């Protein structure tokens, strides 16, 4: 188009189409159980195009989602819900968007508790799997290093 | 009950971030697990005094000593190396799904998220937060994913039952 | 005292390395004189019998350590067959090799941050690791690597089938 539409976030901030759609539903106070397809499709397309202008990375699913919305819109309008699938998709994704926020808080709260590495008990002196190795290593890379005494 | 709790303190201290299981603790003290637990529970109470800097927590099937959260601003002042980055939103949303819906397949995950989820699955596997828990019985025999004890530890969870309920 | 609790948390997190009076005082934002009072009070508290750790001073360095009276129980912990802090030192080491072989005890202990002298010694005995070469130079430093008896033990067919690590 002729103008540069005003946007806070770049597309990288979104985890795909459902995520973008949930943001728009929020921005324009759309009722999620009763979606104004045309309007939302309009908001969705305008954002995508704006990002495409900036040679940004539009993941594959965004274009698929566009075709999906344009098609739902045509069917409802032209002569010859069709959107209950999409509504249920959104509600489902939203459920785990929120559950993942609660997890994020716990990740942070857990991070505030400091542990020490094990003692070297070699002086005082096995069935394992690939998970046990990955675990041993993740436990190691999680270790914060404190400044050593001078 | 005093020398037993000193011993458990010493054992947990030397076990560090790996912790000890109740049986391990019982086996060293040569007592029943229910007796070990009473010692641990007393030790926990001792650590609850405002005067104490460390606490005994139960994370992921083991007991371990950790600092209290109120002291975190002081501990941070001595951090040169931060350790593991916080998870991406993609990894975190993939993980929430597996946490609540396990065992679950790549397909079902991709269905909920609406995008391909190979990257975050790879991320979570390498952090030992999820593992393969079998194959589904269906045409493609697709892998099922579940969460690990490491998953519980990483999110301050005693057990999966402690997860916040789903909205 | 909240100062005592902070000092215990500091020294606990510091582990075997410990902290100097300068660091503890700098973290508390108080004089070294003031800090040392706190350290002494804490060191006094950890002399009660109900405590399994003590505060020691060793080179202008302060650390928490297990008491020597409890040394036999540390023996029981590692001896009684299971998941001792030793077994995990093996896995930790083995894991660094597998994903970073060919590797040498210099390179490993740089990552672990500890003498892996003993883990390696038991990693040969159970046959899961071996030499792969040397660095042909400074000390002729032994290069360790994974055996094909290690590929078997973990149900792997090749080394390619190791879960890739995106964050490394």
């Amino acid at each position: 188009m002729d103008v540069q539409l005003p946007y806070n976030v770049k597309i990288e901030a979104f985890e795909g189409p459902l995520d973008l759609l949930l943001h728009l539903i929020n921005r324009y106070e759309i009722d999620i159980y009763d979606i104004p397809v045309a309007q939302i499709t309009e908001q969705y397309m305008a954002y995508i195009h704006a990002m495409q202008e900036l040679e940004l990375d539009i993941a594959s699913e965004y274009l698929v989602m566009a075709a999906t919305l344009l098609a739902i819109k045509s069917k409802m309008l032209l002569p010859p819900d069709p959107r209950e699938e999409l509504t249920q998709r959104l509600l489902e994704y939203k459920k785990f968007k929120e559950a993942a926020r609660e997890l994020k808080r716990r990740e942070e709260e857990r991070a505030l508790l400091f542990t020490k590495p094990p003692s070297d008990l070699s002086a005082y002196a096995l069935d394992v799997n690939v998970y046990d190795m990955l675990g041993a290593l993740s436990k190691l890379l999680r270790r914060k290093k404190l400044q050593k005494p001078m | 009950l005093k020398p037993a709790k000193a011993i458990v303190e010493a054992l947990l201290f030397a076990a560090g971030d790996e912790g000890l299981s109740l049986s391990q603790i019982a086996a060293v003290l040569e007592v029943s697990e229910l007796e070990a637990k009473a010692v641990i529970e007393e030790l926990q109470q001792d650590c609850r005094r405002e005067e104490r800097g460390i606490q005994l927590v139960e994370l992921g099937g083991v007991f371990l000593l950790a600092t209290k959260k109120e002291h975190a601003p002081y501990l941070k002042k001595l951090v040169e190396a931060p350790g593991a980055s916080p998870l991406s939103q993609a990894a975190l949303e993939t993980l929430a799904i597996i946490a609540y819906r396990q065992p679950i397949t790549r397909a079902e995950i991709e269905e909920i998220r609406g995008v391909k989820s190979d990257k975050p699955l790879q991320t979570l596997m390498a952090r030992a937060l999820i593992k393969e828990v079998g194959r589904a019985e269906g045409t493609g025999r697709p892998i099922l994913y579940g969460t690990t004890p490491e998953f519980l530890d990483y999110f301050g969870l005693k057990t999966l039952e402690e997860l916040p309920p789903l909205p």
